């Protein structure tokens, strides 16, 4: 189905056209991620969570890294970290447009997806600018970043910043204030703060219940406590406000991305450990001690101390966390990924009782389901 | 509440095909140390490896084909008898090595230089 | 800090009431809609003629592969088999031998474009930038086969994309 | 130098041509066999000998950090010239 | 045998089964199976092909990657034929088609092509031969495609003397001829039998059984220089089988004697069509034909296969011939057809 | 190349009507640009 | 004793779940054949339940009972529901397997197989 | 861009907004493809003195978790996993919407 | 006095302080059925009897939804009503007994 | 200042020592163990039958306000003889932080399902089921979640071998999809990494 974001068993006891229940078969694009990386190298399993949440790699890159740096010990640099955040709130900014523009995509409206995704074409050059790939960066790693950011990225990215407010106002235009949008999307899905609570619900579903709850704010990682930006907070708990402050959330990422662009330190890009990250090319290649840290860490990889962690990033589509156990070796013994939208989803069931078909359509959307993260 | 004298027995759980349940002869062992290392941190940790099967060359690009699904599944226990409770309760068939410990050697460098003993050394 | 996306009650007073009627029945907003559109439609289009059209790409993009050789000709590759061993998606098989004058060179080198997943990680580990991911990405095929390459194409990929790659190398290797 | 098998197929490097009797050879029917006409080792066989005046020398394969890392060669063994092998270039002493 | 024709593997789809097959026609019925049964294998398969490439893609999902390799040939050039058997140790012949087109007759469909293949076959040193005939391989039939396949039997075993000739009695399966025209006769109001059917004596022989007959007549050392017989287990009258069969299909039957006259008109009128003939006098007397018994002849209980019955597999093929009320009707409610034994 | 159009469109090609042996009058790949052209065509340098 | 019993306690109740469990499975085996069109027979079907129940005839621990049980009572609210498709159903039947032989001198002449 | 007189002021007040101020396409606003070479700095461990790794090993310096209260080993106030969190602050910039 | 309280489901109680009086008796009730020397009772009675002293003080909502540090009114009676099932549960589970029973040997051992 | 090492916060430390001690001496009947790892996570063991009495008390208890169910997993230790290890990790708004309770069990003890606690105990237990094969005693609805209709064995147990035991393909015979046991073109190159040298002595284990 179109409206199925791909891969969903979405097994409806309809009657007539209202819904009875909802059972979501899910498992579809199940592959083993969980087991590969127990087979896999701590660099290695990078790309894996890379392919998690295609929609938020940077953000997905960036909780991997804070889990596997937190077993460290280690810390990244400042310029690291500044780059990390600047390029978490240009993901935010894609995963927000592709939310928004495929749940009004599937309510029937698709010049502003057409519009956000010319947006997120630009983005993605940004990307492939700094990484080489457009989507999948790997760029994010333990220890800092893959590479410094080339000397026209951060005008470039200025310009873009300077010319999007505009397109986040031509969004509004067709959507906000559209009787049509807001008779789809008022009074939808409601679910109340306690409700969304014992279910498990993260970010814009608690922001939009009520909940005044934000990782970024109440558990900083990286430079976030050094940026200012508003947190978005619903009133209703319907697709309308869930809508709303996903636009909030836009804008707000737009304050930290200039915030970002303005406060950028000069230094190093990665962790000065060549026992944890690789030396450069001309260490390398000229230095007995760089060159053996380099095979071995091509070949084997670092160790990391043996214990168990459980770190949480507010990714774009709610609490990203990541349960890492290590038993010493340079491969990871466990790796449990907790993706925002496998509680969101569980929760559907409820959020459509007493709702049709297309409301039922509009609840999904809302919910804004990856199911490359669902299924892991 | 019942009695726990019996074996326990989960080879009908595991899923595991009868072929591979039945005529599979795990190795329980501590691995040797690598004769090219003298580090022994890789000798602490008993080990369940399983009897190699048939590999041949793929018919394009020559790869290594196999048709063994366990023949890379190497299991760490922290002693012997787990190793072989774990094999009893999986019902594979098991061969166990007892550990190989070097025994203790009396080094002294005085002996280099002995006054008429044969273990006086003609260089350094 | 917080924000109420929506918490603005609407006002009461009879110029208000008035302009909202005059809303709900002259379709104020449908038409603020419409006429974006049309803006919309009378702005230039952001579409590129390919294939005369060729979308903007990076130094750093990540292609087609490809082995390189040193300007006399040798190849530079070692057989040192670190792309086999950090390959995530396990792609590269290696196999080598002495050559007839001493070399340490490969004999199998073989790499699976259907199992590679483009991350980069083999250009990285080189230690004498022997693979590298080349700027090509225009290679789709009609058969599975043929996306199975070996020493031979990957080093008539190198000839063929040597110019380019060295390029690319020159201006991109500074940062790495 | 791209050598002909006794079949007429074409010899890679390596070494490597089908037998006669091998049926993997109806694979190359209608198509054709990918071989290299360029030989990493006749090309560094055509290539000359470097003769500096130094017992050690140093190479790196020329242009810096754009080739291999730089190692030493003693070039003190008369009968036979020092070869750098990452990149296979020889090295020897002046004789005069 | 060469280092490269060892068997390896467990017999599966990555395995190495040894058997490089030449299967000619195989963008057909028992060409399809058979590819299938050869790429389940393993084995290294060629396929000449002559029509579209694109109505060869059924064939490629048959075997894994190096094993299905498409050539183009034309019947009538032995170059060709060369060039797609040169590195082939058997040499599968099933080139047949039951009409007569304005190029090919069934003279060169079923003397001059076997011939061909079967001679050039032993100039490139193929180890085996299997040749798909008829079981009606008559020198003198009424029927000009049994005469023709008698004639060319004849040819290959003189071309080929280390040759297996399989003797099929009738196909029937999910793309067969047999019961889809004998199902397809709906639209022409009644079932037109010559003398009501009650003259016809035939035992079909499934498509699977004749696939696996063919795969083991290949691993068989000793039916090198052969001549089989494939046939049912049952022996049916056509009316009877003409009845079960719209029975199964949950049809009207409305069965009526038709002169062989008038029916070899009708067949002579059919056969005008350009593109694949719904009906030709040539298959009128076929299906008037009954089915010779060859008793001398080893069959596939010989072979090591058994003999699949009509009843379990002719809900396979007719339950597409149902309509919406019949199609969740299941396999045993229609009693079996009456044999002749 | 005309610097006037937006980046992106600022620099096309026109195929040749005929490569190696291939008549390419109508059907033109994106491919058959040599390695440097192909380079200044995607906009990874500056000068031609 | 102390010991936690996933079900039935002793072996009797057991015994009770599985032929509970035969009859779910037997009261079925017609529906299965009529909603996924199956070319076997009712009786094919019902001989196949009984190969399966009966595969796991030497178990004497209650609890690897219960589980069994359990796992059968999955997989029948899976077909009664439809959310198997006939690919699964026929491939509780292996249609497509070739025969792998089981005497020592077949053995020794396909291949290295114990 | 290149837009006719007259359909700018339509564009525009079909809009509303100004389209030629914030315009959605690149025209050489963008960084030059071909950039001067660069000079990455080294970081704060290249020292030549001073600098043991013992001194700096963030790895070596993790230790086995505390064990706070094991089973094989006045009036105390309740105590909580951490101090209450502060009521969040309504938003100066733009308290509503 | 509100007009919500900004969380969905969460209706605004026109009486806290009785509300508030009440269930705190309530729990106290139920803790008096609580062994003396059970180290839950201790806790829990001294946090309810240091949250009922700061009602029983405070007429003004504002000031005792500072005093508290629970956040709003309506969200401290939840807390309440939540903290009374709790006490109930406990009474029937009674899990100031000593430990059931010792892991394994080795259960908790890490890396192994 | 160490710029590589990361900083430590001896006062979160402090604090959830103390409140380890505090629900430790709340709940003596189950609570067999408490740790505090060194980046600041409380850690809980305890006895598999005190599930839903220490998740009850976490979650409604006025000093610990777990509201919110984090996570749900287990771990496959093939050496201990309860191999699998249920963790709940849950996270507390009101006093913003986090705690990690962590359960034996094996192959055939059941654990009582805290859905009656957490509702996205629900999905969480039927993926923990679906990988591992612990069975919840009391649960709405135990079924696979994420593997194949009728797949046999439990994937992410430690002896599941990576490629499984059996494949798919289409076959043209039978006309559908068909499962066959795996064959892999290319085996998965198994590699030994581990250097035999000693990393963190921090870590060293007693000879005994
Ligand atoms: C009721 C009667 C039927 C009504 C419905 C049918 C009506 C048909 C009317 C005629 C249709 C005109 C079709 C011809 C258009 C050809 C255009 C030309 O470009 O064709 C090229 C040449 O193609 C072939 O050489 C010929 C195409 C068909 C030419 C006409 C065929 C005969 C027409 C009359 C047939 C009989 C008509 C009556 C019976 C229908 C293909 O270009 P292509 O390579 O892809 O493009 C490459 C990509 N580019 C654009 C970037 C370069
Ligand atoms: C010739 C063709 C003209 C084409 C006109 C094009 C108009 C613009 C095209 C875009 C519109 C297409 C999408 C419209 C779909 C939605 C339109 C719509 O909803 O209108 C209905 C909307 C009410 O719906 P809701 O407000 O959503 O109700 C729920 C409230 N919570 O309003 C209407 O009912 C429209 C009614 C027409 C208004 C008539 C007013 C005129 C009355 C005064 C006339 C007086 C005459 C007699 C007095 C004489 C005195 C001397
Ligand atoms: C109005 C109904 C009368 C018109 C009859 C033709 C209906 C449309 C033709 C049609 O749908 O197909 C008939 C079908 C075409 O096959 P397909 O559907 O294309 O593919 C095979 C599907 N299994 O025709 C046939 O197969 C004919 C096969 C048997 C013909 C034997 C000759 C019978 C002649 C009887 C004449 C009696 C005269 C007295
Ligand atoms: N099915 C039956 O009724 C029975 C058939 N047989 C025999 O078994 C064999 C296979 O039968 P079946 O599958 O039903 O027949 P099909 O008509 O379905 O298949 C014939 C095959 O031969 C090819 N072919 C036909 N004419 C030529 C030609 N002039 N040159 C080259 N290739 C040609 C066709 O390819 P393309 O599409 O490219 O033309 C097709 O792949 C035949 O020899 C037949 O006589 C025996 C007993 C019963
Ligand atoms: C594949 N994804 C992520 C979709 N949203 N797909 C869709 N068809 N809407
Ligand atoms: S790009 Fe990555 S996946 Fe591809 S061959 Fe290189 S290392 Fe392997
Ligand atoms: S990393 Fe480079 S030198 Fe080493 S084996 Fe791979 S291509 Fe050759
Ligand atoms: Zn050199």
């Amino acid at each position: 189905h179109p409206a199925a974001h791909g891969v969903l068993r979405l097994v409806m006891e309809l009657s007539g056209e209202m819904v009875r229940k909802c059972d979501p078969h899910i498992g579809l694009l199940h592959r083993g991620t969980e087991k590969l990386i127990e087979y896999k190298t701590y660099l290695q399993a990078l790309p894996y969570f890379d392919r998690l949440d295609y929609v938020s790699m940077m953000c997905n890159e960036q909780a991997y890294s804070l889990a596997v740096e937190k077993l460290l010990n280690i810390q990244p640099p400042p310029r690291a970290q500044w780059i990390r955040v600047l390029f978490g709130e240009i993901t935010r900014l894609l995963n927000h447009i592709m939310a928004v523009t495929t749940h009004a995509l599937d309510i029937g409206a698709m010049t502003p997806f057409f519009w956000m995704f010319e947006e997120r074409e630009k983005m993605f050059e940004f990307y492939e600018r700094v990484s080489g790939a457009r989507m999948h960066a790997a760029y994010i790693r333990p220890g800092g970043v893959h590479q410094d950011l080339p000397l026209g990225l951060l005008d470039d990215i200025y310009e873009f910043s300077k010319n999007f407010s505009f397109r986040i106002d031509e969004l509004e235009e067709m959507l906000t204030n559209n009787r049509i949008w807001r008779n789809r999307t008022v009074d939808i899905g409601v679910v109340t703060a306690e409700d969304a609570l014992n279910y498990g619900f993260s970010g814009v579903m608690l922001r939009g219940s009520g909940i005044q709850w934000d990782l970024r704010k109440t558990q900083p990682y990286d430079v976030y406590d050094q940026v200012e930006f508003d947190v978005p907070i619903g009133s209703r708990g319907d697709c309308y406000d869930r809508y709303l402050c996903r636009v909030e959330e836009m804008r707000q990422s737009l304050r930290i991305i200039s915030q970002c662009l303005n406060k950028m330190p000069p230094g190093e890009i990665k962790v000065d450990d060549a026992k944890v990250s690789p030396p450069k090319r001309a260490e390398m290649k000229t230095s007995m001690e760089s060159l053996i840290h380099h095979f071995k860490l091509y070949t084997e990889g670092y160790q990391v101390p043996p214990g168990a962690t459980y770190t949480a990033i507010e990714a774009p589509k709610g609490e990203f966390g990541v349960y890492l156990v290590s038993d010493g070796s340079s491969r990871p013994y466990r790796c449990k990924i907790k993706a925002p939208g496998f509680a969101h989803l569980a929760g559907l069931d409820k959020m459509s009782k007493g709702h049709m078909l297309a409301d039922v359509v509009a609840i999904i959307g809302t919910q804004d389901i990856v199911f490359g993260e669902v299924d892991r | 509440l019942i009695a726990v004298d019996e074996k326990l027995d989960i080879t009908t759980l595991t899923g595991v095909p009868e072929e591979h349940i039945k005529t599979r002869k795990v190795r329980i062992f501590v691995p040797a140390r690598n004769n090219m290392q003298s580090g022994v941190n890789n000798t602490k940790k008993w080990k369940m490896e399983f009897d190699t099967r048939e590999r041949w060359e793929n018919p394009l690009m020559g790869w290594s084909s196999t048709a063994d699904p366990l023949s890379n599944l190497v299991l760490t226990f922290s002693t012997k008898e787990d190793a072989v409770a774990f094999a009893e309760k999986n019902g594979w068939s098991f061969d166990v090595e007892e550990r190989k410990v070097p025994k203790p050697k009396s080094k002294s460098y005085g002996a280099n230089f002995s006054w008429n003993k044969r273990t006086r050394v003609s260089t350094k | 800090t917080y924000k109420f996306v929506n918490m603005r009650e609407p006002s009461m007073d009879m110029k208000s009431v008035t302009d909202r009627a005059a809303q709900t029945l002259l379709w104020t907003e449908l038409v603020r809609g419409l006429g974006m559109t049309l803006s919309y439609l009378f702005r230039e289009p952001a579409t590129i003629n390919y294939p005369f059209e060729k979308g903007p790409l990076s130094p750093r993009f990540r292609g087609e592969h490809a082995l390189r050789r040193y300007p006399s000709g040798e190849e530079r590759c070692i057989a040192c088999k670190l792309c086999e061993a950090v390959c995530p998606a396990q792609a590269i098989t290696i196999e080598a031998e002495p050559r007839a004058d001493g070399s340490r060179r490969t004999t199998r080198y073989d790499i699976d474009m259907t199992k590679c997943i483009y991350c980069g990680f083999c250009q990285e580990a080189c230690p004498v930038d022997a693979i590298v991911e080349g700027p090509n990405f225009e290679f789709s095929t009609e058969t599975h086969e043929e996306l199975l390459y070996n020493k031979e194409k990957l080093l008539n990929n190198g000839d063929k994309w040597e110019a380019e790659i060295a390029a690319n190398i020159q201006a991109d290797y500074l940062y790495r | 130098g791209v050598r002909t098998s006794p079949t007429g197929e074409k010899v890679t490097h390596t070494g490597q041509a089908y037998d006669d009797g091998d049926y993997r050879r109806v694979r190359f029917s209608d198509r054709q066999k990918e071989v290299n006409e360029n030989f990493a080792i006749d090309l560094i066989a055509e290539q000359p000998v470097s003769e500096v005046g130094s017992r050690v020398i140093s190479c790196d394969g020329g242009g810096g950090a754009l080739g291999h890392p730089r190692v030493y060669i003693n070039l003190d063994k008369e009968t036979k010239t020092g070869t750098c092998g990452y990149c296979g270039l020889q090295f020897r002493q002046p004789h005069h | 045998l060469h280092h490269a024709l060892i068997p390896h593997g467990k017999g599966g789809r990555s395995s190495v089964s040894g058997i490089v097959a030449t299967v000619f026609g195989a963008t057909g019925f028992l060409g399809r199976y058979v590819v299938n049964h050869l790429g389940r294998m393993g084995s290294q398969v060629i396929v000449p092909y002559r029509c579209e490439p694109y109505d060869t893609m059924h064939l490629r999902p048959m075997g894994d990657l190096g094993q299905i390799i498409f050539m183009e040939w034309n019947g009538k050039d032995k170059d060709s034929i060369r060039k797609v058997v040169e590195h082939s140790n058997v040499v599968i012949n099933l080139v047949g088609r039951e009409w007569e087109t304005k190029n090919f007759d069934f003279e060169d469909v079923f003397v001059k092509i076997p011939h061909a293949i079967a001679q050039v076959s032993k100039e490139a040193g193929v180890e085996k031969l299997i040749h798909i005939s008829h079981l009606n391989a008559d020198i003198k039939s009424p029927s000009r495609y049994l005469r023709s396949k008698a004639v060319g039997e004849k040819e290959v075993r003189a071309a080929f003397p280390e040759a297996t000739i399989i003797k099929p009695s009738d196909i029937f399966g999910r793309e067969d001829r047999f019961l889809n025209y004998f199902a397809s006769m709906r639209w022409f109001g009644g079932v037109p039998l010559i003398s009501l059917g009650k003259e016809t004596v035939k035992q079909p022989v499934y498509i699977v059984d004749v696939s696996k007959g063919i795969i083991n007549a290949i691993k068989d050392p000793d039916a090198k220089g052969k001549t089989f017989a494939f046939v049912g287990p049952n022996r049916y009258l056509l009316f009877d089988l003409v009845q079960y069969i719209f029975a199964v299909a949950y049809r009207p039957f409305l069965p009526y004697p038709l002169p062989h006259f008038a029916y070899r008109w009708v067949g002579r009128l059919f056969e005008v069509s350009p593109f694949e003939p719904w009906t030709t006098r040539d298959k009128v007397e076929r299906v008037h034909m009954s089915d010779m018994t060859l008793p001398h002849l080893p069959g596939l209980e010989d072979l090591g296969i058994q003999a699949t019955p009509l009843e379990l597999k002719a809900i396979e093929v007719l339950r597409r011939h149902r309509t919406y009320r019949w199609l969740t009707s299941e396999m045993e409610d229609v009693k079996p057809a009456k044999t002749v034994n | 190349e005309d610097n006037k159009q937006f980046f992106g469109r600022h620099r096309w090609v026109i195929y040749t009507t005929e490569m190696n042996g291939r008549d390419t009058f109508w059907d033109v790949d994106g491919s058959m640009v040599p390695p440097e052209w192909h380079r200044w065509l995607h906009c990874m340098t500056d000068d031609p | 004793t102390s010991v936690k019993p996933i079900f039935s306690r002793d072996m009797n109740e057991a015994k009770r779940r599985v032929r509970e469990l035969y009859r779910a499975w037997y009261r079925e085996v017609p529906n299965t054949v009529h909603l996924f069109q199956l070319d076997i027979s009712v009786k094919q079907g019902r001989d196949k339940v009984r190969e399966m129940f009966m595969k796991n005839a030497h178990v004497t621990d209650p609890r690897v009972v219960d589980l069994l049980v359990i796992k059968g009572k999955m997989e029948l609210e899976e077909t009664i529901n439809v959310w198997k498709q006939r690919t699964h159903i026929m491939r509780f039947f292996h249609e497509t397997e070739a025969p792998r032989p089981t005497d020592f001198l077949s053995k020794f002449y396909v291949g290295h197989d114990p | 861009a290149s837009a006719t007189r007259v359909i700018q002021l339509l564009r525009n007040w079909a809009s509303g907004r100004d389209l030629q101020a914030k315009l959605q396409l690149r025209y050489q606003e963008i960084s030059k493809r071909t950039q001067p070479p660069p000079k990455l700095p080294v970081g704060p461990s290249h020292k030549l003195s001073n600098n043991y790794y013992c001194t700096r090993d963030g790895r070596r310096e993790a230790m086995p978790p505390s064990i706070v209260m094991s089973s094989q080993k006045t009036e105390k106030k309740a105590v909580t996993p951490a101090p209450p969190i502060k009521r969040w602050e309504l938003s100066k910039d733009q308290p509503y919407l | 006095l509100k007009k919500t309280t900004g969380l969905v489901g969460l209706a605004v109680c026109e009486t806290p302080h009785e509300r508030l009086k009440i269930l705190y008796t309530k729990i106290l009730d139920v803790l008096g059925q609580i062994p003396k020397n059970a180290a839950y009772r201790k806790y829990t009675e001294q946090i309810t009897n240091e949250k009922l002293g700061m009602v029983k003080a405070e007429p003004d909502v504002k000031k005792l939804e500072e005093q508290l540090q629970g956040g709003q009114i309506e969200e401290v009676i939840l807390q309440a009503e939540n903290e009374l099932s709790l006490a109930r549960k406990m009474l029937r589970w009674k899990p100031w007994e000593p430990l059931v029973e010792e892991p394994p040997a080795n259960q908790w051992k890490w890396p192994i | 200042t160490r710029p590589t090492i990361r900083p430590r916060n001896d006062v979160v430390h402090k604090q959830l020592s103390a409140f380890g001690q505090y629900v430790a001496e709340i709940l003596p009947k189950y609570v067999q163990q408490v740790q505090v790892s060194c980046f600041n996570e409380l850690e809980i063991f305890i006895h598999p039958d005190g599930v839903i009495p220490v998740l009850t008390f976490l979650r409604d208890h006025t000093n610990a306000q777990f509201k919110s169910l984090a996570d749900l997993t287990a771990v496959d230790v093939p050496t201990r003889q309860n191999r699998f290890e249920i963790v709940y990790n849950l996270l507390s708004l009101r006093f913003n932080s986090r705690i990690r309770v962590k359960t034996y069990t094996d192959e055939l003890t059941p654990i009582e399902s805290s859905v009656t606690v957490y509702k996205a105990a629900n999905w969480y237990e039927r993926e923990i089921w679906d990988m591992f094969g612990v069975f919840f005693a009391n649960h709405p609805d135990l079924r696979r979640i994420l593997t194949d209709y009728g797949f046999e064995g439990h994937p992410f147990r430690k002896d599941f071998p990576l490629s499984g035991y059996v494949e798919l393909r289409y076959d043209d015979e039978v006309k559908r999809v068909v499962a066959e046991p795996v064959e892999l073109a290319q085996e998965f190159r198994k590699f030994d990494l581990n250097s035999p040298w000693e990393a963190f002595p921090a870590y060293r284990q007693p000879p005994e």
